[PDB]
């Protein structure tokens, strides 16, 4: 269950990501509209400026550990059914490679290291002589439904929050940033 | 009657109470004696007088009511305040008191204070359960004070120099190094004018000495 513990755990950040992107867009609409309104004071623009910067570098980081999450119950799922798929029905492929992975087993540890690239040039060959039909191909029946909703590429919203990166100095500073924000919205 | 107006007017209102209450002269003393005499020739009638000030004590609680027009001089106006006042209602230094103020019998030559209504503009009850300053967990500078009016004025000018040169926060602390003929009346007059106009919020005092 380790893989249906990991995509619980996606689409709890996941969710978590959106309730806080609904509190940016209603940052940015009080924004738009205090700015279009009478504007006097410019204290209150200040902290709404600071509010703004906070919330946009937590959505930066919420985007990026979402990425991260993404790829990780991607990689365990692929790892888990690889295994499973490998371990029935490994013996056909072990000996069509069977030189590759013998010269591996009872020999020195530069032939260990030399097997692998030749064992990756073979794989690659394979590969590309067989995508070059361009069949469709769909997610296996274990896992197709959740894959489904999430889909191999993330939201277009994940990846373009992401174009901009800050120093590990800008990263404290906006992490004290947010720790200060809490305080301030618990009083 | 408040003493605040009578403390604010020119001498048109000292010329005017004399020709009006017939007082037999007004002119060459101090305007705190003509004050104290005005308020007695005004409160002999019997009717209500209120009083408004800023509250201190000295080493034996003999409470002293001076007010900030007057730039707290230790003059005639200014109210007495009994020990048992400040016993009773918890009031320290620096509180803004008001309330009604008792003509001075034989023995005494300061008013006094008979009851309070407002404690700091707030409640006088209210006041009695307050957090102490001292006690009061500091921190750093979060709001920012923006020097920059927005009106293009010519000194606006400056305001932006002074927006550029350094941010001003609330709760801060800044200190000018400005020798003579530098012009620093100038930069604090606009820093009191930008106070007052862009953040009419905050409550401004300036100190001035000798």
């Amino acid at each position: 269950t380790a893989l249906q513990q990991a995509f619980d755990t996606c689409q709890n950040n996941k969710a978590a990501w959106l309730q806080r992107k609904n509190e940016l867009a209603a940052a940015e609409q009080e924004y738009l509209r205090l700015l279009s309104g009478e504007g006097r004071n410019v204290s209150r623009l200040d902290e709404l400026r600071n509010i703004i910067e906070v919330r946009k570098w937590q959505v930066n980081q919420a985007a990026g550990r979402y990425i991260r999450s993404h790829e990780a119950v991607q990689h365990i799922s692929i790892r888990d059914r690889l295994n499973d798929f490998m371990q029935q029905h490994g013996t056909a492929l072990a000996a069509a490679l069977a030189p590759e992975l013998m010269g591996y087993s009872e020999l020195t540890a530069i032939a260990r290291n030399c097997a692998i690239q030749r064992a990756t040039d073979a794989l690659r060959e394979a590969l590309l002589s067989w995508l070059a039909k361009g069949e469709k191909i769909n997610y296996s029946a274990q896992d197709s439904d959740i894959l489904t909703t999430i889909g191999f590429r993330p939201d277009v919203a994940s990846v373009d929050d992401s174009r901009e990166k800050f120093t590990p100095a800008q990263n404290m500073i906006f992490s004290r940033k947010s720790a200060q924000l809490a305080s301030r919205q618990s009083v | 009657m408040n003493l605040t107006e009578l403390k604010n007017t020119p001498v048109s209102e000292l010329i005017t109470l004399g020709e009006n209450m017939g007082l037999e002269n007004l002119a060459r003393m101090r305007k705190q004696d003509i004050i104290f005499a005005i308020l007695k020739q005004h409160a002999k009638s019997g009717e209500d007088i209120f009083g408004d000030g800023v509250l201190e004590i000295l080493q034996d609680g003999f409470g002293f009511l001076r007010s900030a027009d007057s730039s707290y001089l230790a003059g005639p106006d200014d109210i007495y305040v009994s020990p048992s006042q400040i016993r009773r209602f918890n009031l320290r230094t620096g509180d803004t008191i008001s309330g009604k103020i008792r003509p001075p019998k034989e023995g005494e030559r300061y008013f006094a204070l008979l009851k309070v209504n407002e404690v700091n503009f707030d409640k006088p009850e209210n006041a009695r359960n307050k957090i102490l300053f001292e006690n009061l967990t500091p921190l750093h500078a979060n709001s920012r004070l923006r020097m920059e009016r927005g009106n293009g004025s010519t000194e606006d000018l400056t305001a932006r120099v002074l927006d550029l040169a350094s941010p001003i926060g609330r709760g801060q602390r800044g200190l000018i190094v400005a020798p003579p003929k530098a012009g620093k009346t100038m930069l604090l007059q606009n820093i009191a004018q930008s106070i007052a106009y862009n953040h009419p919020d905050c409550v401004l005092m300036v100190l001035l000495i000798d």
